[PDB]
């Protein structure tokens, strides 16, 4: 038979001494691998971003945890966190200064925008990879987030799940008040709340293939649509998606809420009471919750 | 990671260099939009 690939990729670093890090990895992996069923010729391939101490952690939850009961073939893969971030930079520079932590451009920022360059980062016998957070929790099998690739419509280069609370509404409070008809900001179903990064769809081969999303990693380009949305952020990849959504939504295919049901509501005590709800509400099957802003997760 | 700026103008984190004022959303005052 021919092998056929499946490629996820999480961030883990700084998780040396970082119990709470740590155990949000291991409620996500655990019910990851419990769940997840692939057919005989199919790999699971796990990629880590880390620096070296948290390889080592990572590969003692990971034993501890593999192989899978399900019995299906599953491979590690770790990249140097120090490495991608010096591949980035390049690539990624010009669009720190408008979506970091705060001012300006930072290094240790960078490798929050891997997912704005992964088709640069990747091999080409990559296809495609899913992203995802480690304060997730999978309620299905995460082989049937891939066919979500074949929903993309030409010109789709990314899958990715609404933003569930008003931090757009509020980011782009300046674009709203110069434009009153502007649905930029607004909740769903009609508005664009913009994205949440936690699971998101890389389709490298789109991404690469796309003259429209090379033309938006372009300094210029970056700096054109920040001036134009008065755009300022902390949130890297979240943010250059969540912005370049606004312009061109055509980029993107949306994932029903039920595949990042994220969790955090520090928005509706920090002003957005009475909108919250209009944001936050998520409705059917949840197949992947999101403990985001350090949220427990149900269980 | 910073924590969000409560206010409408200035940059994503709170404490704002750059910033003096804070326009905060409705029904909170305070230089934080604490109460
Ligand atoms: C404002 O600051 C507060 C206090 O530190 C944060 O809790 C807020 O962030 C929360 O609310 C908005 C969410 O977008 C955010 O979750 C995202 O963070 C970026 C990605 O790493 C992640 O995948 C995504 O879930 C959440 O933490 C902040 O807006
Ligand atoms: O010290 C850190 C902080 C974050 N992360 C990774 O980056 C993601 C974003 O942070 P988190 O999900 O805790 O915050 P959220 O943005 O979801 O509120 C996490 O899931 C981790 O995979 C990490 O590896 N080390
Ligand atoms: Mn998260």
């Amino acid at each position: 038979v021919v092998p056929v690939d499946y490629h996820l990729l999480m961030m883990f670093t700084k998780a040396e001494h970082n119990a709470p890090l740590q155990a949000k990895a291991r409620v996500a992996l655990s019910s990851l691998l419990r769940l997840a069923k692939f057919e005989a010729h199919e790999v699971l391939n796990l990629h880590f971003v880390s620096e070296e101490a948290s390889r080592e952690v990572a590969k003692a939850l990971l034993r501890e945890l593999l192989p899978p009961a399900a019995g299906f073939k599953c491979k590690v893969i770790f990249h140097d966190v120090a490495v991608l971030t010096d591949k980035l930079f390049p690539v990624v520079e010009a669009m720190q200064k408008y979506f970091s932590a705060g001012s300006g451009t930072y290094y240790s920022d960078s490798i929050f925008f891997l997912s704005v360059a992964m088709h640069q980062i990747m091999p080409k016998e990559i296809p495609r990879i899913i992203q995802l957070d480690l304060d997730l929790k999978y309620k299905t099998n995460i082989r049937e987030l891939f066919e979500e690739f074949d929903n993309f419509l030409p010109g789709a280069v990314i899958g990715i799940a609404r933003e569930m609370q008003p931090v757009y509404r509020h980011t782009f409070w300046q674009f709203r008040h110069e434009n009153p008809k502007t649905r930029v900001g607004d909740p769903p179903p009609e508005g664009l709340p913009g994205f949440n990064s936690g699971v998101m769809l890389l389709n490298l081969e789109a991404m690469r293939q796309s003259p429209l999303y090379s033309h938006l990693l372009e300094p210029s380009w970056v700096q054109q649509l920040a001036d134009k949305y008065h755009f300022r952020g902390h949130l890297g990849d979240q943010d250059f998606f969540t912005m370049i959504g606004m312009e061109h939504p055509e980029l993107f295919h949306v994932l029903d809420c039920t595949w990042n049901r994220q969790l955090c509501t520090w928005w509706r005590d920090h002003g957005y009471s009475d909108v919250f709800q209009a944001y936050f509400r998520c409705e059917g099957h949840v197949k992947i919750y999101h403990g985001n802003c350090n949220t427990p997760i149900p269980e | 990671q910073c924590e969000s700026n409560p206010c409408l103008n200035g940059g994503s984190c709170k404490d704002d260099i750059n910033s003096y004022e804070c326009w905060c959303p409705f029904g909170f005052e305070g230089k934080n939009c604490e109460l």
